[PDB]
RNA sequence: UUUUUUUU
RNA sequence: UUUUU
RNA sequence: UUUU
RNA sequence: UUUUUU
RNA sequence: UUUUUUUUUUU
């Protein structure tokens, strides 16, 4: 009835989804795992070393570009590596006997099993910067919270139609730091709604 | 006065934070320094996209400071 | 400059936050009503009049709420449309006046004693016809091939020079191309490689320029963003390296990456700046050969120029000891350092029996009202939800607060930060009103506890 | 105002082609807005009564539900910020009576003026 | 949507997709077939190509 | 924009609809040639 | 057409038809303006037929005018309104010494010749999401139409504006 | 008494505007003009109901004062309040007369 | 043609495109064809040919 | 590869 | 309460 | 108190 | 106290 | 449930 060969149509939205009797059918799905753990442990040591050696030449952003790592992911590698080494050199406790919540214990098992089947990743595979793309991220993505409407209705006419009312930013209160001392911390309360600045 | 947490089988899984962000303005905006800053899709995650980071960066740079009728139209 | 008083620094943050929220207006054009309207005469007359009201609605900012009586407001809402520029949209004259005195109303200079002379980022015209109109080696960023389809800074340069300059360009590339083929054949990718340089004497392009280099640049659409950045760094480093043992030290690289190959003022900017510093110091060199001691950047675009300046600031940080910032919470800890001796017997209570740990008490609230009036209301003294502000950054050596720091952290409910019909708040003149005479007078009343919580 | 509420009974018919309606000044203006949206094929003033045609598609009519909000005995008014809450996530048609003539609910929010909800077309709960 | 749009003859699109049911590109006018035997005859009769609005063509 | 063509002393400025607004066949002659071009584009572009 | 061979033939007919109509309309306007400004016998004919519609008794046959030889070329000469005249009156309005147009006609139509406008073939929209689907949508401005170009188009097709202009001319003719 | 959320609804705001006049002025018709330089003005007010969302009307008869005694029975006039008490019944002052009944 | 390709693959300034349809790209065409030399300048090519 | 699966 | 089997 |  | 086990 | 932080949408 209509021609639209693209991948952002109503029917093409959320491809490979159960629409019918297949919703109740059990299906296995891949297990997610953070990128900072899938990398080769060997490379983590190397990356940490560089960071700790010369932060100027080896910045947080430049270091992650060569190995293809995000600015946030590379930060955790140094932080997690530091603590592991600190307890070994100082002869405090072994990493295996370290106390940690159950959420991390299950994560460690997955990391070991991930490599035992496929293997560790020699180089990360992720983009440093994001990209505006059409994807389904939760139920709050395909909804307009400003006008609170799902279906947009407009008049059909060839002539220029009047534009819609643009929204205004929401003014909220914030706090800033002016003077900081060991025995006292002074702060300032900002009120954007005040006409007189002074 | 509440502490949400899972109470079911799926107690340990990736729970990414989502920050819905609708269109900032419906008017047609021009390209800043030749780089287009128009909205492509309405789905936006919490992480700021590089395209949007350019518009907000330049916003802070702008300082707050700064007879007949037909015959007349052609004459001017 | 160098605001030492606490009051001056406190007011600086207020202006920065207000500037971000301020957005210039954008009046949209309105179409003319159609004369051959098929509607009935009664509706046609009303529609024609309504069109004019909308035009003035978006071009007539409203005054303060306190100006007119309450009654007046109610009648206007039901008689005229709502203006698009409310009193609580843009800042008043007070904010503009303050910036004049504070000093917020030649851009950057990175100077290193011993290695590099100066690094000026002055932005102006190159071929308009000293800081930025005297050098001896001009740069160019043409397309991979030797023919510019459209756009590009080099398109103008080549045409300006006329056939005299063009002839020299085609001869130099021909010889270089042939040399590569023979060298790669006798000893044992038939095109050019990104990172090559070519020399071309000036032919009247600019009296104040001696040489004119030709450095090829790659594209941006190839690969992802992570791969694109890696490619640009390789070309920059190779270009700079070759230039060193070429001639006198005077670089006039206007702006690399701009044109038609894809550019990013945010990301691309940092690459360039960061690269310049290394060249000067010659880090990647076993045998130091100081030849190049002058690097400058020239940009025509005002917008771009401003952005470039920002990059400079970041570059200066973490490199020079005089501009090394440090958070206050960790700065004081680092000063009062001590050596603590811990024996084996002091860690007896540190160890625990259970291996794993988790929450042993669900956070499920039992009484919503009883708990709220016992542990929520007493601990809440503000009508707005404000999170903990970021820490203050201080210097390492001098131990004084710096000027540039992190911005504010505004909070929004449910992520949405857009209001279509903002109301007229009464917070514009706290404890102040208008008298019959027109003068400003105060009031004596208890403030509403939920004033800011009822937008 | 009473004659305005008498149009829903005549226009809400399945097995019919054209229905009469009392002539009124306000009623004429209402039909103009509906025709723009494509709900009424056409109408003609036959003197003391107005003949209005009915639109059908695959048997069923285009109009399936009519709700009268305003009544002669009272008056419903909503502020510009309150109409959005009422009307949200729907395809319905609300007739708004503003000072500058009569317009639909979509245009009322654009101008930001306080209208008056008269009737509802193709509205659910 | 398909019901209301047919009778409403007005924009009845969703939020995520863009003009999926209303957009009807002319697939029988622009992509019309052309043979090499009759192409030479239309070159001298049609407007000469003098424009610049397409790079990826 | 700028479009190159075989060098024959030609200088024509076309519009969006495909209509020419300026067709070309001591220093006074050079100045007059450029004066006619600046005003020609503004005549059909300016809105009073 | 249904076959490839039959479909190709339709293109030839559409190409020649589009060109013939453009030439016919262009020449039709040229002869219409010159005839009304030179031929004086057209006034009698218009009144004779107008008065005869009500009743044949009011219809009269005018004498027209004696036949005379003509070049049958002056009525199809191009006409333009261009200011550059450094080439010894290159254009000088319609023809070298033909009738001129009023200065007020330089606002809507910059040239008296009948041209073709590039009318769009898809509906416009205001939402940013819908504008991206329009074929004629440039990324350098974010809009699917040129406000300056569309501003003049609406003024041309306006009965209210034309009535005021027509009324002003009528008063001048009647008074003086 | 009205709640905080009841002072922003269109129903209450519209009723308020009708009742509200410059200088707290009122509109009413005279019903008694027997005593010298005295006229009883009957004013009509309005009120809003937040339960059924309906507005009713209730008459408010008040006494006024006239200098020239121009007003007569059955004539709509305008009244203005005053910050004192004059006479046993007199509580208002006349400004003008809108309509006049024949004799 | 340009508009059709834009919808099928979003690509412009500051975005990573697939390079499909651009003049400077190799495609698996059914039959041999010459490159798209229309976008190249005419002044620089003529002077360079000699 | 750690008193790992394994549990006051 | 007690505590490296 | 597996921080009084 | 046993069984299993990158 | 963050070694050197009093910062952290930790999960």
């Amino acid at each position: 009835q209509n021609r639209f060969p693209v991948l952002n149509t109503a029917e093409n939205f959320r491809y490979w989804k159960d629409r019918g009797l297949d919703r109740l059918l059990p299906r296995v799905f891949p297990l997610k795992l953070p990128a900072h753990r899938r990398v080769d442990p060997l490379l983590r040591e190397y990356i940490f070393f560089l960071h700790s050696m010369d932060p100027a030449r080896f910045s947080i952003r430049k270091l992650g570009e060569r190995y293809g790592l995000k600015e946030r992911t590379v930060e955790l590698i140094c932080r997690e590596f530091s603590v592991a080494e600190f307890l070994r050199r100082t002869e405090l406790a072994t990493p295996y006997t370290r106390r940690v919540s159950r959420e991390k214990a299950v994560l460690r098992m997955k990391e070991a099993l991930f490599s035992l089947k496929l293997g560790y990743d020699q180089l990360g595979d992720e983009d440093l910067d994001e990209q505006e793309e059409h994807e389904f991220r939760g139920f709050r993505s395909t909804q307009d919270w400003i006008q609170r409407q799902n279906i947009e209705v407009e008049m059909m006419s060839a002539f220029p139609l009047p534009a819609k009312r643009n929204p205004l930013p929401k003014r909220v209160d914030v706090d800033v730091t002016v003077h900081n001392t060991p025995k006292l911390k002074v702060m300032n309360w900002i009120d954007p709604n005040d006409k007189v600045v002074f | 006065a509440h502490n949400p947490l899972p109470r079911r089988y799926p107690l340990y899984k990736h729970r990414t934070l989502f920050l819905p962000l609708s269109l900032p303005s419906y008017s047609p905006q021009p390209a800043i320094s030749g780089v287009a800053v128009a909205p492509l899709t309405i789905t936006t995650n919490a992480a700021q996209l590089p395209r949007t980071l350019l518009l907000q960066s330049a916003v802070r740079q702008l300082r707050p400071l700064s007879s007949s009728w037909l015959a007349s139209l052609a004459t001017s | 400059r160098k605001l030492r008083l606490h009051q001056e620094r406190a007011s600086r943050g207020h202006i920065e936050y207000l500037r971000q929220l301020e957005r210039p207006p954008t009046p949209s054009p309105f179409p003319l009503p159609p004369s051959p309207s098929p509607s009935s005469p009664a509706s046609a007359a009303a529609a024609k009049a309504a069109a004019f009201a909308e035009q003035a609605a978006a071009q007539t900012p409203e005054p303060s709420v306190l100006v007119r009586s309450a009654e007046e407001w109610i009648k206007r809402d039901f008689f005229f449309p709502l203006s698009h520029q409310p009193d609580t949209a843009t800042a008043g004259e007070a904010a503009r006046a303050l910036e004049r005195e504070l000093g917020l109303s030649l851009l950057q200079q990175i100077e290193l004693p011993g290695f590099g002379e100066i690094n000026v980022v002055h932005g102006d015209l190159l071929s308009g016809s000293e800081g930025n109109v005297l050098a001896a080696d001009a740069m160019l960023v043409p397309v991979p091939p030797n023919f510019l389809p459209y756009r590009g800074f080099g398109l103008e340069v080549l045409e300006r020079g006329g056939p005299a300059l063009q002839k020299a360009a085609f001869v130099e590339v021909k010889r270089k191309l042939q040399q590569r083929e023979v060298a790669r054949d006798l000893l044992s990718e038939g095109g050019l490689d990104p990172g090559d340089l070519l020399l071309t004497p000036t032919f009247g392009v600019c009296p104040r320029v001696s040489l004119l280099a030709f450095l090829v640049t790659p594209y941006y659409w190839q690969g992802n963003s992570t791969e694109a950045a890696r490619r640009l760094r390789f070309t920059m480093r190779r270009a700079l390296d070759d230039l060193n043992r070429q001639g006198p030290g005077s670089l006039l690289l206007p702006f690399v990456g701009i044109g038609l190959y894809g550019y990013e003022p945010r990301g691309a900017a940092e690459i360039l700046v960061e690269s310049a510093v290394e060249q000067l110091l010659q880090v990647d060199a076993v045998d130091p050969n100081y030849t190049l001691r002058k690097i400058t950047f020239v940009d025509r675009d005002a917008t771009n120029a401003a952005l470039l300046a920002e990059a400079a600031q970041a570059a200066k940080r973490a490199w020079l000891p005089e501009h090394q910032v440090v958070p206050a919470p960790v700065y004081w800890s680092q000063k009062q350092r001590r050596l603590l001796d811990v024996t084996d017997g002091m860690l007896m209570f540190c160890r625990k029996h259970t291996r794993l740990s988790f929450k042993k008490h669900h956070g499920v609230i039992r009484r919503q009202k009883t708990h709220y009036f016992s542990n929520v209301r007493p601990f809440l003294w503000r009508s707005s939800r404000v999170l903990e502000p970021p820490p203050l950054l201080l210097y390492r050596h001098s131990g004084k607060p710096a000027d540039w720091q992190l911005p504010a952290r505004p909070f929004y409910r449910q992520g949405v930060s857009g209001l279509l019909f903002p109301p007229r708040l009464r917070r514009g003149f706290p404890s102040m009103r208008v008298n019959s005479k027109g003068q400003f007078v105060g009031v004596n009343k208890m403030p509403y506890i939920a004033e800011k919580a009822q937008p | 105002m009473q004659r305005a509420c008498e149009m829903v009974v005549s226009l809400l018919r399945v097995d019919a082609l054209s229905q009469r309606c009392p002539f009124h000044v306000l009623n004429v203006q209402i039909l103009d807005l509906l025709q723009r949206e494509g709900l009424i094929r056409g109408f003609k003033v036959d003197g003391t009564k107005i003949d209005i045609l009915l639109k059908h598609y695959k048997g069923a009519p285009v109009i399936r539900n009519i709700r009268v909000v305003s009544k002669p005995s009272r008056d419903i008014w909503l502020t510009p910020h309150e109409l959005k809450f009422r009307t949200r996530f729907n395809t319905g048609l609300w007739i708004m009576q503003t000072s500058c003539g009569v317009i639909s609910h979509r245009d009322c929010l654009r101008m930001g003026i306080g209208g008056k909800m008269l009737m509802a077309i193709n509205n659910g709960y | 949507r398909t019901l209301a749009n047919a009778t409403g003859q007005k924009y009845d699109l969703l939020v995520a997709p863009g003009e999926h049911w209303m957009h009807w590109p002319d697939r029988w006018f622009r992509p019309i077939s052309t043979e090499y035997a009759r192409m030479l005859e239309r070159i001298k009769k049609k407007r000469p190509p003098s424009y610049r609005r397409g790079f990826r063509a | 924009a700028l479009r190159q063509e075989a060098g024959e002393g030609l200088l024509k400025i076309f519009r969006d609809d495909g209509m020419a607004v300026f067709v070309k066949d001591t220093a006074l002659a050079k100045r007059e040639a450029g004066r006619a071009a600046v005003q020609s584009i503004l005549l059909a572009c300016g809105v009073a | 057409p249904f076959t490839l061979q039959g479909d190709c033939r339709k293109q030839i007919l559409e190409a020649v038809e589009d060109r013939l109509v453009q030439e016919a309309l262009q020449l039709e306007l040229r002869a219409a303006l010159r005839l009304l400004a030179w031929s004086t016998d057209t006034i009698d004919g218009l009144r004779s037929e107008c008065a005869g519609r009500l009743n044949p008794e009011y219809a009269y046959r005018p004498q027209w005018k004696q036949s005379q030889r003509f070049h049958k070329e002056s009525y199809l000469t191009p006409l333009q309104d261009f200011f550059p005249t450094i080439s010894s009156s290159r254009d000088a309005a319609s023809h070298r010494a033909g009738p001129h147009i009023s200065p007020s006609c330089a606002y809507f139509f910059p040239t008296p010749e009948f041209t073709v406008t590039p009318r769009t073939f898809f509906p416009l929209s205001a939402h940013p999401l819908i504008r991206r689907i329009h074929p004629d949508f440039d990324e350098e401005t974010g809009n699917d139409h040129n406000p300056y170009a569309m501003h003049k188009l609406q003024m041309q097709w306006n009965h209210s504006l034309f009535i005021q202009e027509r009324m002003q001319a009528l008063r001048h003719f009647r008074n003086v | 008494h009205y709640k905080t959320w009841q002072r922003n609804t269109a129903g209450y705001l519209r009723t308020f505007m009708r009742n509200k006049l410059p200088n707290n002025e009122m509109i009413g018709y005279v019903i008694n003009d027997k005593h010298p330089k005295s006229i009883r003005v009957a004013c009509d007010r309005f009120m809003y109901v937040m339960r059924y969302k309906k507005t009713f009307r209730y008459t408010k008869k008040v006494w006024a004062h006239d200098e020239e005694s121009e007003a007569r029975l059955g004539d709509v006039v305008r009244i203005q309040p005053l910050g004192y008490r004059i006479g046993p019944w007199k509580n208002y002052v006349l400004v003008r007369v809108l309509h006049k009944e024949p004799r | 043609t340009q508009y059709i390709l834009n919808q099928l693959d979003p690509g412009g300034a500051g975005r990573n495109c697939s390079g499909i349809g651009r003049p400077d790209v190799r495609l698996p065409l059914a039959k041999p064809a010459a490159p798209s030399t229309t976008h190249l300048p005419r002044h620089l090519v003529q002077i360079a040919r000699h």
